[PDB]
RNA sequence: AACUUCGGGAUAAGGAUUGGCUCUAAGGGUCGAUCAACUUAGAACUGGUACGGACAAGGGGAAUCUGACUGUCUAAUU
RNA sequence: UAUCUGGUUGAUCCUGCCAGUAGUCAUAUGCUUGUCUCAAAGAUUAAGCCAUGCAUGUCUAAGUAUAAGCAAUUUAUACAGUGAAACUGCGAAUGGCUCAUUAAAUCAGUUAUCGUUUAUUUGAUAGUUCCUUUACUACAUGGUAUAACUGUGGUAAUUCUAGAGCUAAUACAUGCUUAAAAUCUCGACCCUUUGGAAGAGAUGUAUUUAUUAGAUAAAAAAUCAAUGUCUUCGGACUCUUUGAUGAUUCAUAAUAACUUUUCGAAUCGCAUGGCCUUGUGCUGGCGAUGGUUCAUUCAAAUUUCUGCCCUAUCAACUUUCGAUGGUAGGAUAGUGGCCUACCAUGGUUUCAACGGGUAACGGGGAAUAAGGGUUCGAUUCCGGAGAGGGAGCCUGAGAAACGGCUACCACAUC
RNA sequence: UUCCAACGGGGCCUUUCCUUCUGGCUAACCUUGAGUCCUUGUGGCUCUUGGCGAACCAGGACUUUUACUUUGAAAAAAUUAGAGUGUUCAAAGCAGGCGUAUUGCUCGAAUAUAUUAGCAUGGAAUAAUAGAAUAGGACGUUUGGUUCUAUUUUGUUGGUUUCUAG
RNA sequence: UAACUACUGCGAAAGCAUUUGCCAAGGACGUUUUCAUUAAUCAAGAACGAAAGUUAGGGGAUCGAAGAUGAUCAGAUACCGUCGUAGUCUUAACCAUAAACUAUGCCGACUAGGGAUCGGGUGCUUGCACUCGGCACCUUACGAGAAAUCAAAGUCUUUGGGUUCU
RNA sequence: GGAGAAUUUGGACAAACUUGGUCAUUUAGAGGAACUAAAAGUCGUAACAAGGUUUCCGUAGGUGAACCUGCGGAAGGAUCAU
């Protein structure tokens, strides 16, 4: 329609932001940025809707223009900045550091982390190819170009990133036995060990994933994200740890809390 | 036969035979593995033909959908029509109906007659109609 | 186009083109050589956009009366 | 949320319809109407016509202030605060409206770009610019040419503008800048040696073409083009560099040139520090805007598969003057009869082509609902199209834009 | 617990495709350098030495072809069904709920359906399809011809006959 | 083309009846012959199709639309009576319809007694039985049906063998 | 000493207007000929009983009107019968 769209209607928003239907008509349209639109969480959502610090979209700007909040160690003044998976939101006041990571329902958790952990983030490597003057580089899932990587690093490997420097500290090869975070689909937010990979040339590779309670499931390779070795998560995981209980089993765990 | 029948000279682009390096082996004929377990015919590697649109000895890449169908016309030059038959479910009657579609297909001189079953691969638009290249013959 | 005895109506109606020059192509005969007609189609160029350049050469359509048609007669008013 | 009843007969059993019955985010209308919550609403006919008002503009510490503007209370003979105007930049391509067109079109799910463009965001990324490199060429910083503004005016009339005079830039147009080294061609000189060397030029990036590398299926040596090892010297004779894809002429790197020669910061704020050679020396922080390319994101364009209502009182359609394909070119961001030239005679169809109709925009959905179905979907979300009707087009990353222009047509204003 | 079963699932053997081979890796458990660590000898180990590779990855090598069905994945949100929640009830909404109510703790915003098409996967009944009949048929460590392909060498490019190796 | 002439035959139906030749055709039966799925039903498209009717030659006895004509009658160009044109027959062309009717599509299977009869075959004790295939018929109704009725009009709410048409 | 206005050649795109052609959709019309309301009026009496000539089908001719007659069918006949 003549050129790019600047609005987003509240119903056409991502469901996983959990915006109320009545209060509004539009919803905050993510600016262009590191993450894809439907996979992001605008800061205005994070501040106002999720943490309950701001009450309006004016107050979100009041907070952003003080230059408190910083995403991956750099200050941002954009209400609709597209923060996404593995990003570190650091507030100076409070001294709360959070990492955006999916709970099991497939929604961004309020996952508070220690100040040590906030030094780094993981990065799924998307493409690895040779740049100008023969200099090799990798491309992470948040679109960071990193030049001069370890030649062991191939596509689909995760890569630990220093943030301050923005350099590869360490990496994890994609193989059988590695822990995984599923970052899309029905099984968004589940955690589990890789079992084997199905090939399918000129198609979509699939990844069988066991979990701690011995429930297998398959996803597309595009939705998988390596996060460690077996029982050795590089980041801190949220409460649950990507388990997926039945609606029955969930309802039983409410009746423990119901006692009070 | 002939090869040089057209008004222009027929060559694979950016493939220099070089008269200076005098050797009586053969002309540099380029070819490629098409992919997806499709064998390059010997006729592609050995033969003299030039075809901008051949998926072995040309600049087209096979990607997207692989389809099969019976050959129903071989009267165009370097292209054919195939018939893909199928059954279409009508849910009110819990029954099917035979439908069909014709798909025009580029055929390299590597290969085909009326009656033959062929596998064909999707490629960039080659003509007004043709978006498919013969990549295997099975009769 | 109506209509029709299916033969017609019909050149229906209604349009476009046409010179000069320089070329190209196709179409043959006789023993690969050799000999020879005009026909047709195309292209470039060119001009006071002319050009079936004089001559030669249908106006057409919608209906009605009437005799079917070609044919014949009042030489000197039909 | 699986139900029927009245109506042909003198009476009967049927067929069979008519009538009843209930629903309708389904319109109108009649009569009637206290309260709370919620709330559709010029779609249907006329995508008919429209008076008036308004619906798009925008400024920070940080492009341009001599407002003959407001201050000033004293941060300043350059400016320094707060600021009309105008230039510059960005936006005005979103939104909102409507449903006329449109029936393999749109649209839905599903693919593809190894078939392309992409403002912006985010992440990377630029010692190689003078060319006589001993004439000049400022880099302690280069050229005019203009607005607002001040005057002089026209016009019945408009977001009309002429003439004259000033003057800014992140506008416009120029133009220097700063480490080594390696490698290539050229080659002075001497010496015919399995000869080698001053010093000469070039080597960023982008542009265009041609060429080259971009290996790999396991173990042996013959025979040397030999004329290069490494001097153990019978010439031991090894070790070499090679990323990605299912797949490439991919990425990338060379080589030779090419270019109405692209870019490679003459820009702006707030801090004012460190060295001393106390000259306005050298060096230096936080970050604004800018910029080449790659990546990214927001997109865009094209695209694969299957799916659409009634109609045969539409059975053949397409191909002159692109129909289907081939070759080459042109054009495009790019693929492609997209267009041109030449050549072939193809392409669709009773499994319904082609044609006609639609009181047809598609879909998510809605109504009714034993099960199966039937009917509706102009309308809150998604996609498309349009802005009286047609066509053309400037600007710009993006428009064939209409609260942009140009023309014709229709309508209408002063 | 073992056993009484029923019902389902996998692997063996029985004239029994359970694609084939070529290096990764032999994990393992009839490989045993210290045997009795140890509930009814069917409720069993401390590892060395080629191993036995169907436990598990990419390679050439060629693979009758569908339909149907299972599971998975997909099929925006809203709407539909539907869980939780005293909006005073309800239509709704996505809230809310417990504290020392004096500087705070906490559960949520599920789940299901949506085929026809395409994708991945298990099954091989049903229904179609192909194969050796003028054998141009199958398997083959044979036994020749013939046809190209090029790897570590033989210094290294290159010329270049072979042994190979496919 | 009488009588013979029938609840008899043949034919896809329309239809087909004196004798004898000639020409091809066909069902059924018999078969330890042959091929091996070649089939069933069929939009489109075709052949044949009573009578009447049409065109042009032949023919033209009889009957007879029209018409003439005598009665009847209120009328009677109606029935009745006497004549009579086309027609009735044939050759070459057309026409394409009928209560063209069993008012019952075709193919296949199954469900129940009975005797007659036509064609072929087999056994015989030579006129009877069995058998296949036909035209029908009688009883019952298991079933079916609104009923009349129906051995198909049955095997349909216990609802699905295949298929055309309306 | 390079920008650069009017103007202008050829080109593609091409509105719009004449002009035929064609398809679709509405609509006027003297007069004509039907149909229905429709059952009542006029004239008969064709059908229903052997409906007073059994009825009906196809066809063909006749004609105030129902109808009548020929040829060939049918029984849905007034005969399941020698
Ligand atoms: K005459
Ligand atoms: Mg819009
Ligand atoms: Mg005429
Ligand atoms: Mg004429
Ligand atoms: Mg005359
Ligand atoms: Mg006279
Ligand atoms: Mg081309
Ligand atoms: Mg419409
Ligand atoms: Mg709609
Ligand atoms: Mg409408
Ligand atoms: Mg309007
Ligand atoms: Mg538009
Ligand atoms: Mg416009
Ligand atoms: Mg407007
Ligand atoms: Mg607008
Ligand atoms: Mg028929
Ligand atoms: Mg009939
Ligand atoms: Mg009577
Ligand atoms: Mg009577």
């Amino acid at each position: 329609a003549r050129g790019p769209k600047k609005h987003l209607k509240r119903l056409a928003a991502p469901h996983h932001w959990l915006l109320d239907k009545l209060s509004g008509c539009y919803a905050p349209r993510p600016s262009a940025g590191p993450h894809k639109l439907r996979e992001s969480l605008p800061l205005i959502v994070f501040l106002r809707n999720r943490l309950k610090y701001a009450l309006n979209g004016r107050e979100v700007k009041a907070i952003l223009m003080q230059r408190h909040v910083k995403v991956d160690g750099k200050v941002r003044t954009d209400t609709t900045y597209p923060a996404g998976f593995m990003d570190v939101i650091t507030l100076d006041a409070t001294n709360e550091n959070f990492r955006l990571v999916y709970d099991v329902k497939g929604r961004f958790a309020v996952h508070r982390i220690t100040d040590e952990e906030a030094s780094y983030k993981l990065g799924k490597v998307k493409k690895v190819q040779l740049g100008k003057k023969g200099v090799p580089y990798v491309v992470t899932h948040d679109g960071r170009t990193i030049r001069y990587p370890d030649p062991n690093i191939k596509v689909n490997d995760t890569v630990k990133i220093d943030l301050a420097s923005g350099k590869i500290t360490d990496f994890i090869k994609f193989d059988a036995g590695k822990l995984v975070y599923v970052t899309g689909g029905r099984n968004l937010g589940r955690i589990g060990t890789i079992v084997h990979k199905e090939r399918h040339d000129g198609g979509f590779d699939l990844v069988h994933i066991k979990d701690s309670l011995d429930n297998t499931f398959v996803t597309r390779l595009n939705n998988v994200f390596v996060i460690g070795e077996q029982g050795k998560p590089y980041i801190s995981l949220p409460k649950g740890k990507g388990i997926k209980l039945s609606i029955a089993e969930e309802r039983d765990r409410r009746r423990a809390q119901q006692g009070l | 036969l002939t090869v040089q029948s057209e008004r222009a000279f027929q060559k694979q682009p950016h493939i220099f035979n070089n008269p200076k390096v005098k050797t009586s082996k053969r002309t540099k004929r380029w070819y490629k593995n098409a992919g997806l377990g499709f064998k390059t015919p010997k006729t592609a590697i050995e033969g003299s033909y030039i075809d901008k649109k051949c998926p072995f000895t040309g600049l087209v890449s096979i990607r997207g959908k692989i389809l099969t169908g019976t050959v129903v016309s071989t009267k165009m030059h370097r292209t054919i029509v195939i018939r893909r038959a199928y059954l279409h479910y009508i849910p009110k009657y819990n029954r099917y109906e035979k439908r069909h579609k014709n798909v025009p297909v580029h055929v390299s001189p590597a290969f085909v007659q009326v009656g033959d079953i062929v596998t064909v691969g999707q490629c960039r638009p080659i003509s007004k109609t043709v978006r498919f290249n013969v990549v295997k013959v099975s009769a």
